[PDB]
């Protein structure tokens, strides 16, 4: 058959959701960004295609930041990486209002990996276009 | 918040020439029982800003974690959240009050009297002061409960008019404050002898003082009171 490529979590004969793949594709459209885990934490890095001398130097952030311990820089899409930082903020923001303890970097990524799963189970919506790099500091290192 | 339960006592302040200064005792009391001792209610936010708040507990603490996330948001894609676009008092006083009248406006308040006392990113002076019922004013002198009664009269000896602000010293408005304290303690049945002390300057910054006592108290005259009335002996 034909067409299982026109919609949002429609597996394929092979048993893939080519939609997610195309989001994938989009993805390796951006700019590159990397993470890197040291001895006592991590380092976030990302490179801003300068498009012309009118852009203001040193403005027009790229990394976000989540509660006051986590990190995330993302490569493809920008607003789906502003609005998958959005969600993780609220997601934190909840986790330390109910438990008082500031939420543990893999919880966090747990939440966000749920949000996006999510996001490629209905026909409604569309998978996200961005590859994500975060972390940091827990009780745990 | 229908009735207070864990409550703390007065919160006093003034403004002197080059800041403000704020202070409160460490009581938290279970009606007519002293129960917590050692309950800081002065809450930092920054380098500019003290809060000082009155009355119940759990809303104070529910407070504290209203600027912690106030803070935290503040900070979100904020690249100058630690300079130009920091968290002025003016800020979190406003936020406050609308706080403070949207849960009277609904029947469940937060019954707290709340001060808040710092420096703008001009130097000048800002101190305010705001209730479960959201009424906001300001004076060069401002305190909850008693203090309200017994602080103001002493402060505003101090500082009556504006103008009387630029010629007031730390010194002085700190001495002030103590006897305040003193005088609290002295008068005030839901009061601590230990408590807190912050001063916000436009120079030094934020210097917090806790663990402080009420010290150089007369007591010695209690001798020579015997009896109500007719009793000699």
């Amino acid at each position: 058959g034909t067409g299982y490529d026109l919609s949002n979590s429609v597996f394929s004969p092979d048993g893939r959701n080519f939609q997610v793949e195309y989001a994938v594709k989009a993805v390796e459209n951006g700019t590159t960004s990397i993470g890197i885990k040291c001895n006592d934490g991590v380092v976030f890095a990302v490179e801003k295609l300068i498009t012309s001398k009118l852009l203001v130097p040193q403005k027009n952030v790229k990394i976000q930041v989540v509660d006051r311990h986590i990190g995330c820089v993302y490569s493809g899409l920008i607003p789906d990486g502003r609005h998958l930082v959005n969600r993780g903020r609220e997601e934190a923001a909840s986790f330390k209002k109910l438990y008082k303890t500031p939420i543990p970097i893999p919880a966090f990524a747990d939440r966000l990996g749920q949000y996006v799963q999510a996001h490629t189970l209905y026909n409604s919506v569309r998978p996200f276009g961005v590859s994500t790099i975060f972390g940091g500091v827990d009780k745990n290192g | 918040t229908q009735q207070p339960i864990v409550t703390g006592t007065s919160v006093i302040s003034m403004k002197y020439d080059n800041g403000v200064i704020i202070a409160a005792d460490n009581l938290g009391s279970y009606g007519s029982l002293l129960r917590f001792n050692g309950v800081e209610r002065l809450i930092p936010v920054g380098d500019n800003t003290v809060v000082g708040i009155s009355g119940d507990i759990s809303d104070m603490q529910h407070i504290e974690r209203l600027l912690k996330d106030l803070v935290t948001e503040n900070a979100y894609d904020n690249p100058l959240a630690d300079a130009e676009e920091a968290l002025e008092p003016s800020y979190i006083f406003e936020y406050l009050a609308t706080v403070m009248y949207q849960r009277r406006s609904k029947m469940n308040p937060l019954w707290n009297a709340i001060i808040v006392a710092g420096v703008q990113s001009n130097g000048d002076q800002f101190l305010r002061y705001v209730n479960l019922l959201g009424v906001t004013y300001s004076s060069p002198t401002l305190a909850t409960g008693f203090g309200a009664h017994m602080a103001n009269p002493l402060l505003r000896k101090v500082v009556d008019r504006e103008s009387d602000i630029p010629k007031t010293t730390v010194q002085v408005a700190e001495e002030a404050i103590v006897n305040a304290m003193r005088v609290l303690y002295y008068r005030d049945a839901r009061s601590s002898r230990n408590f807190s002390l912050a001063i916000i300057d436009k120079n030094t910054g934020l210097t917090f003082k806790k663990n402080l006592q009420v010290e150089n108290m007369k007591w010695d005259f209690a001798k020579d009171i015997k009896g109500y009335g007719t009793q000699k002996i």
